[PDB]
C-alpha cells in the first residue's frame, strides 16, 4: 500500500511584494547575461576560422555532436565556461574543447571533441585540465568514452603547464589505459590532422574511425608530405592503426553509433524507483525567492520544494539544529538524501548531518547538497572552538561516503563550510553553481580586518608605529581582490564548479546528473575512527 | 643505539633495509647531532656530527675531535675500541641506569646522562619521614617522645650497624606525629623511624 | 644451489683520458652548487625568525625530526627545493614545510612538520602541493602518517590558488579521513599555535598530542585571549579534542615514539630475499661517466653496474632493440626490473620494453626506470609515424602495471619518450633526477623551428609576406624560454620530480625508497587491450 | 630501537596503614572461605559412590584429566562452583560435569568430563547449561573438543528444564555438527556406560574411543545384557561405531593424545608479540588494596600496574572523563586494551570509552574490561537522561567489536553499567569475578525505594492510604533478597560469570585466556550507526 496521504512542502510566495519583483529583476539581469554569454561563447572560434574548417570539407564540432547522439535526445555540456578571460590577450571560447553526456545508441557516453577552430585545436592548459576533469567523471560514473580527435598538440608556448606535471597531458593516456583496462570502452574518431600527442590517443583507443582523406595520424607532423606520413589508407592497409574507414564525417558518425551499439553493455539500477512526478510549484519563482544579494537569507526548504518529484519531503531531526536541513525525497524517481544550509553551521547542526550521512550510506541512496554558507558579519567568532570538534566530524563522514554525491551551491560557499558541504575537494560526482553564488577562504571585509590586526601586533613588538592610513591601504587592495576572485565566472573560468545553471533549469540537470551516475554500482562504504 | 638497531634487525622479515643502518645519513647535507653529558655537576654540550665514512666528528666548546670506533666482547665484558684525534685506546664500557661507566688502565670515568624532566615521575617528593636508617641495625637509644617538638639537628635515635654508631637528626623544626620503632628493635635500611605531623 | 658463478657487469674507466677528467669537473661543480644551495635552504626562515621561534621555547622543526626519528637512522627528505624562486621576491625555503621517510620505534612513518620561521607557518600554493604529494606517496605505500603542526593557516594573498580547487587544502583531509578508514594511522602532534586550516587536521587524527602552553587549538583565531580560546588544558579536560597532554616539545615527541609502538603493525615482505653485496666499483666514477653535457651519450650499462648488488646484471632481449636496456638485478637484496635508455627509441624498442614489463608484473618484481630520451638533432623525423604504432604499447603497458614503480631522470627528457618511460603522469612510487638532468616537451631549437614553419604557411596562404627578420625575433624568445624552462632547478621548485639527488647517494636512495615502498603488498596487474 | 625508557605505572601502598589491614584481613578471609569450598566440591560426589566407581575399575575424572594433559602443562578449570546450594536437598558437586581448558600434545583444547559419582552422571539443568557454555568458548576460540562420556542421560524429573527448549539438551549435538562442519575436531571417549543421550555424542564425534567392557553404547539402556546391547567389542566390529577399541582408561588416554597429535593443526598468531616481563610490585598487595567493603573507592590504576607486563601502561585520554581509564599495556607479550571503571559513569566518560573501543577494533588488539560501577547513594539522578544518550554508544560500540574481549568484575557490577562495560550478555569470550563482586539491576536500598514510592503514589490516586508500616513491611523483604541475590556464589551457582579467581592469580589466569582465545583469527569489525 503506497497509497498513504504525505503532506506536500512548499508555500506561494507573494508576488506583489516588492522584495519579491527586486530578487526576480536581479536575478532575470544575472540569467539574461549568462544566456548571452554562452551564446557568444557557442559562436566558436572566429569567423575565418570557421570559414576555412567549413571549406576544408569538415563538420563543426557542435554538428558532430549533434549527429552523434540519438535524435531529440538531451546533451548535458560541461564547463561551457572554461577559460573565459583566463589568459589576457588570448581568447579560448569553451576552453578550444567540447565535453558532455548524452545517449548513443541508448547508452549513456561522455563526449569529448576538439574545436579545431581555437587555436587549431592546440591544448591550452585549462583544456588540458577539462579533459582530465571528463575523463575522471566518465571513470567514476563508468561511461564510455568517445573523442573527436582534430588537435595540434600541446600549445607550444605555456608548455611547462601541460606538460610536465602528474595532471597534465599525460594523465589523459593514463586515464585511457585504466579505464580501457576496466572494460570502460574507449573510441575514438579521427575527424582530423592529429600530432604527437594527438597521434597517441587512437592508439590507445579500443577501436580507431579514420576519415579517408581529413584524418591524418602521424606521430610527428611534416615540420614528406602529411597524406603520405600519415594517411586513412595508409593507416588502414599498411600500418594497421585505423580499425574503420570512413569516406566523411558523416559516415565516421554513423560508424561509431554502430560500434557503440556492439557494446553489448545493459544499464541495472540497484536503488530502487517510483512514477515520477511533477514539483508542485513553478521553478521560475526561485528567480523571486532566491534574489541576487547574499545578505538577505532564504528557506532552502522553497528550493527544495520546487525541484523535487510532487513537492515531498521528509525532513529529519527537524527541530534539532535547525540551521541545516536534512530529509528524504525523490527526483525523478530515483530516492535522494538532501542536506542544505539554512544558516551558520552549529556543533548541533554538524552531529545531524554527521547522522543523516550515515543512515544514508547504509541504505546506499545518493546524497544531494544545496551549500549557502553564511558571513561572520553577524557572528564575530561565536567560540568557534567547539565547531571545529564537530565540524571534523562532518567532513569525514562526508569524505568516507561511497554514494553517489552531487552538490550544487545557490549561495555562498566559505571557509570550513564549504569542506563539510561536500566541496570540490571531496570528489563529489557532480558540483554545479547558480549565477549569483560566490566562493572564497573567507569574505574580503573580514580577511582585511586579519591582515591588518596582524601588521599591527608585529609592527608594535617591532615597535613600528602602524600608521592609519597605511591600514585602510593594506585593507583597500584585499577587498577588491576577493570579491573579483569569488565571482562565479572567475571560478567557472577553471574547471573547478564545472558549468553555471540557470535556477530554472536546477531539476532538469539534476536528474540528468543522477541518472547518469546511477550507470555505477554502489559500493560499501567504510568510516575512519569517529571521535566521539 | 647501533647495538640496539641490530638487535631489532634480527627479528625482523626485512634483514637488509638501508633503514636499519646507524648513519644518520641526510640528502645533500650532513646530520649533527646535540647530545648532552654530565660530568659532576657540570652538563657538557656536545655537538656530533655522523661522516659518510662512518666516523664522528665532535665539538666541545671550541675543540673539535675526530672519533671512530667499534664495540668488541671480550668473555662476557663488552669493550670499546675507540681512537680520538688519532689516539688509540682501549676501554671496558658498561652502560647501567643513566651511568656511563668507562674503565681503562689509565683509570674509570662515570658519566650521567640527564634524565628528560617527563620521565622523572613529576611532583616526586611531598614530604621527608625521618632520615633513614644508614643501615640494618639495633636501635641503642630513642630521645624523641610520641610527642615532640624538635628543631633541625636535634637527635632522634642512635642505631649500632656491624659495630658502628650512628645518630638520627631531626630534618625538619615540626613536632614529631609519631615514632615507628622503640629501644632494642633492629631497624632495616631505608625504613621510616619518625613520623612528623602535616604542616 | 645458489652458487653457480656469474658473469659481472661494468668496466674499469679510463682515468687519464681528457673527457673523463671535464666530465668529472663538471658533474663536481654542479653537485657543490646543489650542497651549497641545500645548506642555504636548511638554514630555514631566517635569524630573526629563528630567534623568536626559540626565545618562544618550542625547537626548530629539523631539531624535532631529529629527535623523533629513531637514533643514528637515516632520514630521506623528499623535494628540499620546493618553492625555490617560485616567486617574485618572496623567499620560501624548503616551501614552508618538511617532509621525509624515517623510522619511528622500528616503523617507517612519513612525517610531515610545517616551518614556523617561513611566514609564521602560512600555507604557500607550493606548501599544499607537497603536503598532498607526501601524503599520497604514504597512502600508496600504506606508511603511517605523523604532522607536526604548526601553521597560520592558509596565506591570505594567493587564496584563490590553495582553497577551492580539488588539489587544494581541503583534499589534504580527504586524504586524511580515507587514510584512516583504510587502517593507516594519523597521528597529529599540535605543537605550536594552529588556525581554521591547522585545526581540523588534529581533530581527524586519530590520536591527538598538544603541548601545554605552546600548543593552542582554536577553529577560529582571536583577530578573547588564545590560551582561553584553545589551549592545552582546556582541549585536554573539557572540550575533549587533545589526546595527551605534553610538558614541552621533548615530552611531546616522547610520546609520539611511544604511540607509534602501540600501533600493533608488523612489515612483512612477498619479494623474496637474498644477502646484500656491494657493488664491484665506485659510485664516484659516475661523476666521469656521465659529464654535464647532453649532447655527448655514455652507456647506461657503467650506471646500471655502478648501482646493483655485486655488479651483477641479467640482460634480457641484448640483441633485439638496443637502443633500450632490460634486465633483472638486485638492490639490498630486494629484486628489480631496470628499464634503461641507450638512445632513440625505436619499434623493437617498445616492443621489448612491453614484453619485460609484463614479465615483471607477472612475476611481481619491482620495477626500476632510468631515463636518458635523445634529442632530435640526430633524425627530423625517421618515419615517426612507425613509432607511434608501437610507443602506445608500452604506454599502456607502463600505465596498467600494479608492481613498485620507480623512476630516474638520468639524462634529458623529452617527448612522448617521457610518457613512455614511466614519466610523473603515471603514478611512479618515487621520481628523481640528477642535477644534470633536463626535461621539457622538445628541444628548444626544434620548437623554434615547428613555430617558424606554421606562420611561414599561414602568412604565405595569407599572402602576407613572412620576413626573415621577423622569423629569427620569433626564434629567439621560445629558446630560451625552453633553456630556463628544462632546468632541474625548475622542476623541482615545482613538486614535479620530488628531489634532485647527487648521483653518488644513487644506490642508498634506490634502497631507502625500494625499502619503504615494499611495506605495501603487490596487487594483481590487470591489463587493457593490446593493439598487438 | 625498542629501547626507549617508560615510566612505569604503580605505587607502594603504606602497610603500616589500619585500613590496609583490615581490607587485607577481609580479602584473606574471603579466599580462604573461597579455597575450602572449592576443596570440598573437589571432594566429588561422595564416598561410597567414589569407592564403586574405583571398584568398577575406572578412573576419576580428575585422575582421567590429570593423565589426558601434557604432564606439568596447567589447567584452566571452568565455573567450578555450578549447582553451589542451587537445589535445596540435592548436592551436585560441580554441576556434575567438568570443564576446562588445558594443552594436549602441544594444542590448546577444551576438556567436558562427566562426574560419574555425581547421581550416575545423570544431566541436571545447570550441567546441561555448563556444557553449553563450554561449547560455545570452544567454537568460538576454534579450540579441538574433547568428551569423557560417562553419563546416565538426562536427569528424569526436572525433564522439562533439561530436554525441550533450545538451550537445552539437543543445542549439544547441534554445536557439535556446527563446529565439526567448521573444521573444529571433535574427540568422543566413551570410558563408561552411557545412555540414550550420551549414546549420540560418539555418533556424531568425528573420532571415538571406547573401553573394552567399561565402555557400553546403547541407543536405550536394557531397563538384553548391557554388554550385548552395547560394548566395545560389538560397536568395534559389526556395529561399526567405535573407531578405537582401549583396553582400559590409560589406554585411552594414550590413544586420545595419538589421535590429536595427528591432527595436522599448528597455531598461528596475528597479533605483534614482544617478550614477556613480571609486574613491578607483588599481586598478594592487592588484598590490602582492595579490600572487601563496596563503600570505599580503590584507584583501578593499582590494580592494573600489579597485573600489566613490567607495570608499563600508556593511559589514553587522561584528563578527559577520568572516571573511566583506558590505556594500551602488554599481558605475557600480547598486547591489550584495558578499560577499568574509577567512578561514576559520565557523558565524558562513554564518549571516551567509545572512542577507545573504535581504535582497538581498528588496530585488532584484544581488550580487557575491569568492571567497578558504583552505587547511587552519592548522586540520586545527575540528570541521568544526559547518560542515556552517551551510554547507548558505548553498548553499541562494544557490543559491534569483534576483537577478543575478556571481562573481569572486580567490584560491583549494577544497572545499564554491566551492559556499558561487556556484561555476560554481550558474549566476551571469558568473563571472571573476584570473591568480593555484587551484582544485580541495582542496590537493594534503592530498589525498595523505588518499589515504594510507586505503591505510593498509586494508593493515592486511588485515594487508599498507605501506612508508614505497610512501607517499611514492603521494603524489609526487597533488601533481604537483593542482598542474598548478589552474592558472587549465587551468581557461580548458575553457570553466569564462569567461575571465582583469587585475585593473586589474575595476571596467570588472563595470560592463560589471552593464549587460548589468540587460537582464533581476529576479523574485521563493523559498526551500525553511530548515533553521534
Ligand atoms: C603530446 C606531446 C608530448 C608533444 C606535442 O604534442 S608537440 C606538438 C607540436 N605541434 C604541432 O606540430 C602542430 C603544428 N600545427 C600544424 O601543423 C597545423 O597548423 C594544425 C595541425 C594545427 C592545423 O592548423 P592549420 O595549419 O590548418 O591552421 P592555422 O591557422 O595555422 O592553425 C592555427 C595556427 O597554429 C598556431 N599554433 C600555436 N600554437 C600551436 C601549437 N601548439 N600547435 C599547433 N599550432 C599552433 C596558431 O598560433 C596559429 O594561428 P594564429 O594564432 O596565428 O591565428
Ligand atoms: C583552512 C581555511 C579553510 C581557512 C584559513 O585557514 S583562514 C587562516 C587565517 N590566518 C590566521 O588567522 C593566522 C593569523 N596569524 C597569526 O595570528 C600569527 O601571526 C601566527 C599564528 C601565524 C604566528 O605568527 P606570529 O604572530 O608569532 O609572528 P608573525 O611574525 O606575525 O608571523 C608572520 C606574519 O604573518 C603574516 N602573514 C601573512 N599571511 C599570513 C597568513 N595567511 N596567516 C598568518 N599570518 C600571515 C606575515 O606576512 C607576517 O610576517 P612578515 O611577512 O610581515 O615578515
Ligand atoms: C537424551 C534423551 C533425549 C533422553 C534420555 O537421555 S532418557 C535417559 C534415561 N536414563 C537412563 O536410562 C539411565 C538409567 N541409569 C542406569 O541404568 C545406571 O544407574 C547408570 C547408567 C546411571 C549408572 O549408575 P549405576 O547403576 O552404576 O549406579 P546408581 O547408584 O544407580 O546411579 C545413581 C542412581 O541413578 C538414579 N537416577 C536419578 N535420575 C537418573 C537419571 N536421569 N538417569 C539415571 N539414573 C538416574 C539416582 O537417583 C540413583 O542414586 P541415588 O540418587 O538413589 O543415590
Ligand atoms: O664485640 C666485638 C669485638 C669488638 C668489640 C669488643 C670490645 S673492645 C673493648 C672491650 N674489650 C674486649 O676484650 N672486648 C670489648
Amino acid at each position: 500500500y503506497h497509497g498513504d496521504s504525505v503532506a506536500s512542502l512548499g508555500t506561494q510566495p507573494d508576488l506583489g511584494s516588492a522584495l519579491y519583483q527586486e530578487n526576480y529583476k536581479q536575478m532575470k539581469a544575472l540569467v539574461n547575461q549568462l544566456h548571452e554569454r554562452v551564446e557568444h561563447i557557442k559562436l566558436g572560434g572566429g569567423e575565418k576560422a570557421r570559414a576555412l574548417h567549413i571549406s576544408r570539407g569538415k563538420l563543426l564540432p557542435r554538428e558532430r555532436i549533434d549527429n552523434l547522439i540519438d535524435p531529440g535526445s538531451p546533451f548535458l555540456e560541461l564547463s561551457q565556461f572554461a577559460g573565459y578571460q583566463l589568459y589576457d590577450n588570448e581568447e579560448v571560447p569553451g576552453g578550444g574543447i567540447i565535453t558532455g553526456i548524452g545517449r548513443v545508441s541508448g547508452v549513456e557516453c561522455m563526449i569529448i571533441a576538439n574545436d579545431a577552430t581555437v587555436k587549431g585545436g592546440a591544448y591550452y592548459p585549462v583544456t588540458v585540465k577539462k579533459q582530465l576533469r571528463a575523463q575522471e567523471i566518465a571513470m567514476q560514473n563508468r561511461l564510455p568514452c568517445i573523442y573527436l580527435v582534430d588537435s595540434g598538440g600541446a600549445y607550444l608556448p605555456r608548455q611547462a603547464d601541460v606538460f610536465p606535471d602528474r595532471d597534465h597531458f599525460g594523465r589523459t593516456f593514463y586515464n585511457q589505459a585504466i579505464m580501457s583496462s576496466k572494460n570502460i570502452a574507449q573510441i575514438a574518431v579521427v575527424m582530423g590532422s592529429c600530432t604527437a600527442g594527438g597521434a597517441y590517443v587512437p592508439a590507445m583507443a579500443d577501436e580507431n574511425i579514420i576519415v579517408r582523406k581529413q584524418g591524418t595520424i602521424f606521430l610527428a607532423g611534416p615540420p614528406v608530405s602529411a597524406e603520405d606520413l600519415g594517411g586513412a589508407d595508409l593507416h588502414c592497409r599498411k600500418s594497421g592503426v585505423s580499425d574503420h574507414w570512413a569516406l566523411d564525417d558523416h559516415h565516421a558518425l554513423h560508424l561509431t553509433r554502430k560500434v557503440v551499439r556492439n557494446l553489448n553493455y545493459q544499464k541495472k539500477l540497484d536503488v530502487t524507483i517510483e512514477p515520477s512526478e511533477e514539483p508542485l510549484f513553478p521553478a521560475d519563482e526561485l528567480y523571486g525567492i532566491v534574489g541576487a544579494n547574499l545578505k538577505r537569507s532564504f528557506d532552502v526548504r522553497e528550493v527544495i520544494a520546487r525541484i523535487v518529484d510532487g513537492s515531498r519531503f521528509t525532513e529529519f531531526k527537524a527541530f534539532y539544529g535547525d540551521t541545516l536541513v536534512t530529509g528524504f525525497a525523490r527526483i525523478f524517481g530515483y530516492p535522494v538524501g538532501i542536506v542544505g544550509n539554512n544558516g551558520v553551521l552549529f556543533s548541533e547542526s554538524a552531529k545531524k548531518g554527521t547522522h543523516f550521512v550515515q543512515l544514508c550510506c547504509q541504505r546506499n541512496i545518493p546524497l544531494l547538497f544545496l551549500q549557502n554558507i553564511t558571513g561572520f558579519m553577524v557572528g564575530r567568532e561565536y567560540e568557534a572552538e567547539g565547531i571545529a570538534k564537530d565540524g571534523a566530524k562532518m567532513v569525514a563522514a562526508v569524505a568516507c561516503a561511497q554514494v553517489p554525491k552531487i552538490t550544487l551551491i545557490i549561495g555562498g560557499s566559505y571557509g570550513a563550510g564549504n569542506y563539510g558541504m561536500c566541496g570540490r575537494a571531496y570528489s563529489p560526482r557532480f558540483l554545479y553553481i547558480w549565477p549569483n553564488a560566490r566562493i572564497s577562504v573567507m569574505g574580503g571585509e573580514q580577511a582585511a580586518n586579519v591582515l591588518a590586526t596582524i601588521t599591527k601586533d608585529q609592527r608594535a613588538r617591532e615597535g613600528k608605529q602602524f600608521s592609519s592610513a597605511d591600514e585602510a591601504a593594506l585593507k583597500e587592495p584585499i577587498i577588491k581582490k576577493f570579491e573579483e576572485e569569488g565571482n562565479p565566472y572567475y571560478s567557472s573560468a577553471r574547471v573547478w564548479d564545472d558549468g553555471i545553471i540557470d535556477p530554472a533549469d536546477t531539476r532538469l540537470v539534476l536528474g540528468l546528473s543522477f541518472s547518469a551516475a546511477l550507470n555505477a554500482p554502489i559500493e560499501k562504504t567504510d568510516f575512519g575512527i569517529f571521535r566521539m | 643505539e647501533k647495538a640496539m638497531t641490530d638487535t631489532f634487525t634480527l627479528q625482523a622479515h626485512d634483514q637488509f633495509s638501508p633503514f636499519s643502518s646507524s648513519s644518520g645519513r641526510r640528502l645533500n647535507i650532513s646530520y649533527t647531532r646535540n647530545m648532552t653529558l654530565k660530568d659532576g655537576k657540570n652538563n657538557v654540550a656536545i655537538a656530533v656530527t655522523y661522516n659518510h665514512d662512518g666516523s664522528y666528528s665532535m665539538q666541545i666548546e671550541d675543540k673539535t675531535f675526530q672519533v671512530l670506533g667499534n664495540l668488541y666482547s671480550e668473555g662476557d665484558c663488552t669493550y670499546l675500541k675507540c681512537s680520538v684525534n688519532g689516539v688509540a685506546s682501549k676501554a671496558k664500557l658498561i652502560i647501567l641506569e643513566n651511568t656511563i661507566y668507562l674503565f681503562s688502565k689509565e683509570g674509570s670515568i662515570e658519566i650521567d646522562i640527564p634524565v628528560p624532566k617527563y620521565l622523572s615521575s613529576v611532583s616526586s617528593q611531598e614530604t621527608q619521614g625521618g632520615p633513614l636508617a644508614p643501615m640494618t641495625g639495633t636501635i641503642e637509644k630513642v630521645f624523641v617522645k610520641a610527642g615532640d617538638k624538635v628543631k633541625a639537628g636535634d637527635s632522634l635515635m642512635v642505631m649500632i650497624a656491624m659495630k658502628m654508631e650512628h645518630t638520627i637528626k631531626s630534618p625538619k623544626d615540626g613536632t614529631v606525629k609519631k615514632v615507628f620503632y622503640r629501644e632494642g628493635a633492629q631497624a632495616n635500611r631505608h625504613t621510616p623511624l619518625v613520623e612528623f605531623e602535616e604542616e
